[PDB]
DNA sequence: TTTTTTTTT
């Protein structure tokens, strides 16, 4: 339980070759498939019954692949980087002119975006479990060639957890949280959609 | 009344979630908290059995009924042979039986993170204590068997798990509906003063400024006519923003 | 066994049951004493004959009272109660009062001959006379001692006391002498139970009438808690007082034809002049 | 990245400014009803508290001063005019 | 140890011997002795016993029948049938077989709440209240069973089964062969009827805000098909569990249930009475929603509604109808809704609703809300021809129709009005309305009524003997008078449906009175409700 | 089916507007997760919530009030007018659940009192 | 379960 979905790893280990132990019976067990493309023959626990297998990774090791005393741990070049850049007093000019570097004009735009990336505060009134939403949300409409499929790609590519996706190829279950039911077990599953990948994140609809 | 009492055990210090218990807490006491999603009904469970002897009429017994076994003698000592058996109706002792489904509140997940749930056993005068939707919190012990089945689906000899309740908080129980001497002699002394009336419709909501039809409609409509409907039903209508 | 102890004089008065601490008080006796609410609850034919006999040891014991009675048994029937019978015979001689007096009368005889024959229809309407009337009565005059004691109906009023309602309960059974007397009975020893010193003066009620007698008033009393009567004969005095208010002028609109002297009918106009002619006799009969 | 770990207050210039900026919002959708291209209620003033919860995080500011309400409500109107 | 059993069995059946023949009211009244003689010559093979009864006449084998039931119940019915053998012999020739008899419970307690039967109860008799929400078909059970070898024909006769949903398990090897080798033959086995239901709660005991609980109940030969679904009952049964965990049932023991076209001389007297009255037809027009102020013709129509006409039928097989139907126009007050009812409660079959067409064969369907079938009002049948299926729906009644505004329709309605300045008027009525109300308020705080109207009771009755009995036809000189009216009409929309509807309207009339024959009278008042309710629609809209 | 209807309509005014701003704004600024009364118009004391709830309760169920005959001299005259101003303007007409709602709303205030 | 296609209302 060290890593949730979404995520992009890196893992170190080995490969391994499991079979299907339904087709065995032993002392203890008899076989799933008696209770209820051609393998291997000649097992004393095999009396009619064959044997194939498949393949699957034994993980040895795996992480991600990319708060004053977190302030303070970031000792040397970051707080003296990051210090300076809070200094700076167009820094709303310095970062929109750096994240989006290819478009012109469109200054409400930019910083409206980059509001967003950052957003409000989440408040909870303290005994009636009602909440205040510090999320911000954002809508363009324009003419054709107006650099609006510009922007959102742009949103994506830079953004942690962002997800990009497209209105003409997408259902209700894909896009937030989905029911699936499993064939190893054979119980009901959750599948986290993208709105859930992009929860405390960005999702991004395009042809809305 | 009774043949036996028990004992209950609460606050209980250290707090467990579903999502973090390992195999160190097998046959340990714990504690969790949680929504109910699936209740089942209220069945009736085997506690002690007794068995006949069809060979000699002699009875075999008692057998203190365990968790997951369908237990049986094989042989009656008093014949010294494996003489057929039957259920014994009349010395054949039961017990109260529930089963839930309890998930991780909501509030408590983490970020982008699907909750984790588990199975209850509910005994005894523990049953019908609780429904879906209901804030609880549970005491018990935690400990795991073997299944054949569950081996061959995951692939592995992986084990099931499951908690025996011993305490549980419902934290959505309701005030009790009564009323202390002290709590009926304040409703008297506010009844006697003149202007009770105005009292109570100017302090329903008393946040909202103005709306003195709607707040005497709503005064009126939460005490009832006598009745042949008795009710008095009120409807709103207005402009969004408007607090309604 | 629970509802029949809930409507006696004895445990309302040990238990405040018109209190909010009644139910809590009855628990916790029953507690004490060794009996289980299940036992109370169920119907109490129901119990083997073995419980029956320790419960009514145990409850007698509690009450500590020389009481005997008669029983009288026929056949494979149910053994009945010489007292059970009375109440019957009283409440369908008594009420209702729209009712003709020798309609009342022969109902009554009726009654009083079903005790002593087995036959099922007999028995049958006997059992409805017990499981209807009887019960709806001694829970009606509860009512009354409760709204009384709880919305301090009872005020003093010089050398007496005086009840007076805003309505009665059940009009069909203010015009009974059984009603009447056990309800003024149980009021006075309810009140003077909630504080000191109140056991020195009499009690005197009035109900309303409605319909065909509205406008009138029906008037009884009971003496002091603290009398001592002499030996066993229990002389009352209040009925020779409203008798000796009736001979006052100018006169009021009373009517006096029953033959117990301590209930008359009053017009509804006359209370007042009436609270103040009884007053001139208690006061003239303490000087 | 580092900026979100900030959970700026409000401070009592900027309550008084964000009454102030909420009354000329509504009070110049009011002259012209007939002809605005979108209303203007409650659900405004929560978008610009939440701007300028915004703003102040992009400057690192411990608290919303009145400087990040003015412009909030800048931002706001040029998006509102059509 | 089985000559112990055998000793318990033989004096249980000793004593409830004696229970049957010693229990007496006094003098010669022993009733079940009486009970059972009648029953048993009346060919009923059951009897019923009460549980005090028998507390009285000996505790011990009550309290063990309560708690043993299953060893205890089938001793108290062999006894039953010993009883019938001693009473009834010598009995007639062809009648020598002694029968098997049924013994069924009752029991005066408290019933138990159907959420709090304890554990400790199972296989004990208790008593429980609810309502039957559902009924299966009745199966058969058997009681008696032969068994057979496969392989050598080896039998095992007489193979009796326990009652309830019990199974039983056959003998696994030969007793004179492989695994498992007997079977039974269909031919040589003994059989009963049983039959399942569900049990609710009732709806007074489930706690505020849930949902009610259920039980399912077995019951065995006579006490079957004696409940339907909406029944509210009392049981006393046998708490069972059903063949570590079980589902419960209830084996029942016992059943108590918690709830026209034949007429006296008196009542033809009376119905005689009725119809010799010179003023019948305008007393029944004003016993009809006496609570609702004015509106005569009205009430005439819909009496001439709930009477009909004659239905005919001709040599070449041409049916002409006897319904009759009525629209109400205008305003979306004045109490239509409760005039729809009072003709639901009076008439002899009949709906309320805003297919339900189908469900009044001979009764009466009224319509509100009617601007939410063509074939249906004339043809008395509805048809279609969708994908896959094709089938005609047949059904014969009168409509009564409420709107509150298509022009086709209306050529199906045989009376149409138009309901529509009272406010003086309406001041005495509102008066009188407000005067009823505050009536009811202090309220909330056998031919006629008091008032002279007719009852409902008698009403209803009235019509189901009249449609049953009357019949008529009209005189030749009533007929005369008809083609002249329709050829003056016709040439100073008439139609022969109009002609049609208005002799309905005439033998609607004389079927009142009970007459033989209508005549000059009926057709006059007819074309007055004719031309008073038809002539509304031609002035106005 | 509704005794009572209710009409919220919307007005642009700087008093009202002042007034739900700075209670929205208190709310926030008072939510934030580190961070004897009388009415305005009246001075008429306010009832504590939970006092109200027990008030409520009490009169539901241990209060049951009589209707006398004379009221409807009131109630049958002040429909009669307002009935026949409202037909005479042609307008949606004033019926008998009119009268069901004025019985319904004297006794829930004769409740009030106790 | 969810997804994709062709006939019917
Ligand atoms: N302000 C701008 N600066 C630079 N390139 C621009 C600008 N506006 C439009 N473009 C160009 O317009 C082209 C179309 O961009 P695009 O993202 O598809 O806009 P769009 O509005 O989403 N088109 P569409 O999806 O059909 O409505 C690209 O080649 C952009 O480079
Ligand atoms: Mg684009
Ligand atoms: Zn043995
Ligand atoms: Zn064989």
């Amino acid at each position: 339980e060290t890593v949730q979905p979404g995520d992009k790893c890196d893992i170190v280990g080995t490969l391994i070759v499991i079979p299907d132990i339904a087709q065995l019976s032993t002392p203890g067990l008899r076989a799933e498939t008696s209770n209820q493309s051609e393998g291997i023959t000649g097992l004393k626990a095999l009396g009619v019954r064959d044997l194939t297998y498949k393949m699957a990774f034994l993980a040895c090791h795996i992480q991600q692949t990319e708060y004053l005393d977190l302030w303070s741990k970031m000792s040397t070049e970051d707080r003296a980087t990051l210090k300076k850049m809070s200094d700076d007093k167009k820094i709303e000019k310095n970062i929109v002119d750096s994240l989006f570097p290819n478009i012109y004009g469109n200054h409400e735009v930019k910083l409206g975006v980059l509001l967003m990336l950052l957003g409000g505060v989440a408040k909870k009134s303290r005994d009636e479990g009602t909440s205040l939403r510090g999320d911000i949300n954002v809508c363009l409409v324009g003419d054709p060639s107006t650099a609006k499929s510009q922007v959102l790609k742009a949103v994506e590519e830079f953004s942690p957890r962002a997800i990009y996706t497209s209105g003409k190829a997408s259902s209700a279950a894909g896009l937030t949280a989905a029911v699936v039911k499993d064939e190893e077990s054979f119980e009901f599953v959750i599948e986290a959609g993208a709105l859930m990948l992009a929860d405390n994140g960005v999702c991004c609809i395009d042809e809305f | 009344v009774c043949n036996e009492i028990k004992v209950r055990i609460s606050q209980l210090p250290v707090e467990e979630d579903i999502r973090m218990l390992r195999q160190v807490h097998l046959n340990m006491l714990i504690r969790t908290a949680g929504v109910v999603t699936i209740a089942s009904g209220i069945l009736p469970q085997l506690a002690v059995v007794k068995y006949d002897c069809v060979a000699c009429g002699y009875l075999l017994g008692p057998f203190v009924q365990q968790n997951d076994e369908e237990v049986r003698p094989t042989i009656c000592p008093s014949c010294q042979g494996k003489g057929p058996f039957e259920l014994n109706v009349e010395n054949t002792v039961y017990h109260n039986y529930q089963r839930i489904t309890m998930q991780e509140s909501p509030n408590k997940v983490a970020a982008g993170r699907l909750p984790r749930s588990k199975d209850v056993i509910l005994l005894g005068d523990l049953c019908d204590s609780c429904k879906p939707g209901d804030e609880i919190e549970v005491t018990g012990v935690y400990t795991n068997n073997f299944d054949g089945s569950l081996n061959y689906k995951q692939g592995f000899p992986v084990f099931n798990t499951l908690i025996h309740a011993n305490h549980i908080t419902n934290k959505d129980k309701m005030a009790s509906d009564q009323l202390t001497d002290e709590d009926i002699k304040a409703i008297r002394e506010l009844s006697q003063d003149p202007n009770i009336s105005q009292r109570v419709f100017s302090s329903i909501a008393p946040s909202i400024y103005g709306h003195d039809d709607v707040k005497r409609a709503i005064a009126l409509a939460l005490f009832r006519g006598e009745a042949l409907r008795g009710d008095i039903n009120v409807l709103l209508c207005g402009d969004p923003g408007t607090a309604k | 066994l629970f509802s029949a102890m809930m409507v006696s004089e004895y445990f309302s008065i040990k238990t405040k049951n018109w209190t909010q601490k009644g139910d809590v008080n009855i628990r916790h006796l029953l507690a004490q004493l060794g009996i289980t609410l299940h036992e109370t609850k169920q119907k109490f034919e129901a119990l083997p004959t073995e419980q029956r006999n320790l419960v009514v040891d145990v409850l007698e014991k509690e009450m500590d009272s020389s009481f005997a009675t008669f029983f009288g048994t026929l056949g494979y029937c149910g053994k009945l109660s010489a007292c059970d019978v009375a109440r019957a015979v009283t409440l369908r001689l008594e009420m209702p009062k729209s009712e003709t007096i020798m309609n009342r009368f022969r109902s009554g005889q009726s009654i009083l001959r079903s005790s002593i024959t087995g036959e099922r229809q007999d028995r049958l309407n006997l059992n409805n006379t017990f499981t209807s009337i009887c019960q709806r009565t001694l829970q009606v005059s509860w009512k009354t001692v409760a709204a009384a004691i709880n919305q301090s109906e009872i005020i003093p009023n010089g050398p007496y006391y005086l009840f007076s309602c805003s309505r009665s309960i059940d009009e069909d059974m203010v015009d009974s002498r059984h009603f009447l007397y056990n309800t003024a009975g149980f009021m006075i020893r309810a009140f003077a139970s909630m504080k000191k010193g109140r056991t020195t003066k009499p009690l005197i009620a009035m109900f309303p009438l409605t319909g065909e007698s509205a406008g009138w008033l029906v008037v009884t009393g009971v003496m002091p808690i603290a009398t001592i009567y002499e030996d066993s004969l229990l002389k009352t005095c209040i009925g020779r007082a409203f008798e000796r208010v009736k001979k006052m002028t100018p006169p009021l609109r009373i009517v006096d034809d029953y033959f117990n002297s301590d209930i008359i009918r009053l017009k509804s106009e006359d209370r007042t002049r009436f609270i103040d002619f009884l007053q001139t006799v208690f006061e003239g009969t303490s000087n | 990245a580092f900026a979100r770990c900030f959970k700026p207050k409000i401070s009592d210039k900027a309550a008084e400014t964000l009454v102030r900026e909420y009354k000329k919002l509504r009070m110049s959708d009011s002259n012209n009803a007939a002809t605005s291209s979108w209303r203007i209620t409650v659900r405004q003033l929560e978008s610009l508290v939440r701007l300028s919860e915004a703003l102040a995080r992009l400057h690192c500011g411990k608290e919303v001063l009145v400087e990040h309400v003015e412009k909030a409500a800048e931002l706001l109107n040029k998006s509102i005019v059509r | 140890t089985g000559r112990e059993l055998i000793a318990e069995y033989r004096q249980l059946i000793t004593q409830f011997r004696n229970f049957i023949r010693d229990f007496s009211t006094g003098g010669f009244g022993m009733i079940y002795r009486d009970q059972l003689k009648r029953n048993y010559f009346s060919h009923e093979y059951r009897l019923e016993i009460n549980l005090n009864h028998l507390k009285n006449f000996d505790e011990d084998i009550e309290m063990k029948l309560r708690k043993f039931p299953g060893k205890v119940l089938p001793a108290l019915e062999e006894a039953a049938k010993i009883v019938a053998d001693e009473i009834t012999t010598p009995r007639p020739k062809g009648e020598e077989k002694l029968h098997d008899i049924q013994v069924t419970l009752t029991l005066d307690e408290y019933p138990t709440s159907l959420r709090q039967v304890k554990s400790a109860q199972v296989s004990q008799v208790v008593k429980i209240s609810g309502i039957i929400v559902a009924a299966a078909q009745v199966r058969s059970k058997a009681t008696k069973v032969t068994l057979q070898c496969r392989q050598c024909k080896h039998t095992i006769p007489d193979v009796s089964i326990k009652p309830g949903l019990e199974g039983f398990a056959l003998p696994r090897t030969c007793a004179a062969c492989p695994i498992d080798p007997y079977i039974m033959l269909p031919d040589k086995c003994e059989c009963v009827d049983y039959q399942t239901l569900k049990l609710q709660e009732n709806p007074e005991d489930v706690p505020h805000g849930e949902m009610p609980r259920h039980l399912q109940l077995f019951t065995e030969r006579y006490l079957t098909d004696k409940v339907v679904p909406g029944n509210r009952v009392t049981i006393v049964g046998v708490y069972s569990i059903k063949k570590g965990i079980r589902t419960p049932y209830l084996r029942v023991l016992g059943i108590h249930m918690e709830t026209f076209t034949t007429f006296t001389p008196e009542e033809e007297r009376m119905f005689k009475t009725l119809a010799q009255r010179k003023d019948a037809y305008e007393l029944i027009a004003k016993s009809i929603a006496p609570s609702i102020y004015g509106s005569a013709d009205i009430k005439k129509s819909i009496a001439c509604l709930l009477f009909g006409g004659a239905r005919k039928k001709l040599p070449d097989g041409i049916t002409r109808r006897g319904d009759i139907n009525v629209l109400l126009l205008g305003d979306p007050g004045t109490a239509k809704s409760q005039l729809l009812k009072f003709v639901e409660q009076v008439s002899p079959i009949g709906v309320y609703t805003s297919g339900a067409m189908v469900l009044a064969d001979g009764g009466v369907v009224c319509i509100d809300e009617f601007d939410k079938i063509h074939e249906a009002m004339e043809q008395q049948t509805i048809s279609i021809a969708k994908a896959g299926i094709t089938t005609t729906l047949n059904s014969r009644c009168s409509v009564l129709a409420a709107a509150n505004s298509m022009p086709t329709i209306l050529s199906r309605f045989d009376m149409i009005y138009i309901v529509k300045h009272d406010v003086l008027k309406d001041a005495t009525l509102a008066k009188h309305v407000i005067e009823v109300h505050v009536n009811a308020s202090a309220a909330k705080e056998t031919m006629f009524d008091t008032d002279g109207f007719l009852t409902i009771e008698f009403l209803k009755k009235f019509v189901t003997y009249a449609r049953l009995n009357c019949g008529p036809r009209l005189t030749p000189q009533a007929s005369e008078k008809l083609v002249n009216h329709y050829v003056k009409m016709r040439n100073p929309p008439i139609t022969v449906r109009q002609l049609e509807a208005i002799v309905r309207i005439a033998e609607s009339i004389a079927k009142m009175e009970l007459q033989q024959f209508a005549t000059d009278k009926h057709v006059e008042e007819a074309l007055r409700l004719f031309r008073v309710s038809t002539i509304e629609a031609a002035a106005t809209g | 089916r509704f005794d009572v209807l209710c009409v919220i309509r919307d007005s642009v005014d700087s008093v009202e507007d002042e007034r739900l701003a700075k209670f929205v704004v208190g709310n926030h600024r008072t939510h934030h997760p580190d961070a004897d009364q009388m009415d305005e118009r009246t001075g008429v004391r306010l009832i504590p919530q939970d006092l109200l709830r027990k008030y409520i309760i009490y009169a539901r169920e241990k209060c049951h009030p009589t209707l006398p005959e004379q009221h409807s001299e009131k109630f049958s005259n002040i429909f009669a007018q307002m009935r026949k101003e409202s037909m005479a303007t042609g307008s949606v007409a004033i019926t008998v659940r009119h009268v069901e709602s004025m019985i319904r709303l004297s006794e829930a205030h004769a409740k009030l009192h106790l």
